[PDB]
């Protein structure tokens, strides 16, 4: 949740809400996916706290978690058109330990807008 | 990065199919392959390159060396239908293939 219609510039803050485990035993992943059909990821937060964006949304994008409250936040800052999506967050079952990152789902989504 | 190839995929039921994709440089065997069913957020089918994932029937298989990985569907079902992705997760930054939309044909 979080979404909605945007204006070029805006700021938003999306927040996802996990359920059947705790939050320091896994990671989240915040992906997009552009109306067509196009699938982006926006940011990642190593089990340690470091936490990687790609350029797209690198110093207007953050994120966050609350290992208590079992929560995840993307703050979007700037927004610009292209950010226009449905965004996801999901957990990887693969710890990059072994060199691999797996991206579990569980988000159903939710529409941000900018225009 | 990652390039998908076919774009577009008509396939008949009982056919089968492959999906491949390429990797800018050696990821070794991180690659995952998701399933978007129409109207869904996708679904993980194989991780690790080559593994299944719990719950996923055995007509999907993953493949590939070096740069290249393959998703192969032995007996297309009617339930198979929607966008594949690959991804991979090597190291940062976490990248998806463009997608390879697959359509049951029909009469």
């Amino acid at each position: 949740s979080g979404p909605g219609l945007v204006q070029p510039s805006q700021t938003l803050s999306l927040t996802c809400t996990v359920s059947g485990f705790s939050l320091s035993s896994y990671h989240v992943h915040w992906v997009r996916q552009p109306p067509g059909k196009g699938l982006e990821w926006l940011g990642v937060m190593w089990n340690d706290g470091d936490t990687s964006y790609n350029l797209a949304l690198n110093s207007r994008l953050s994120i966050s978690r609350d290992t208590s409250k079992s929560q995840v936040f993307f703050k979007m800052s700037s927004l610009q058109t292209e950010d226009t999506a449905t965004y996801y967050c999901a957990r990887p079952e693969l710890p990059g330990l072994t060199y691999g990152v797996w991206f579990p789902y569980w988000g159903q989504g939710t529409l941000v807008t900018v225009s | 990065l990652m390039t998908q190839i076919p774009a577009s995929m008509s396939i008949s039921v009982g056919d089968r199919v492959t999906m491949n994709c390429k990797a800018s440089q050696n990821v070794d065997s991180n690659v995952d392959w998701y399933q978007q069913k129409t109207g869904q957020s996708p679904n993980l089918l194989i991780y690790k390159a080559s593994n299944r994932n719990t719950g996923v029937p055995d007509r999907f298989t993953g493949s590939g060396s070096g740069t290249d990985f393959t998703f192969t569907i032995s007996n297309m079902q009617a339930e198979d239908l929607a966008v594949y992705y690959c991804m991979q997760s090597t190291s940062y930054p976490l990248t998806f293939g463009s997608g390879t939309k697959l359509e049951i044909k029909r009469a």
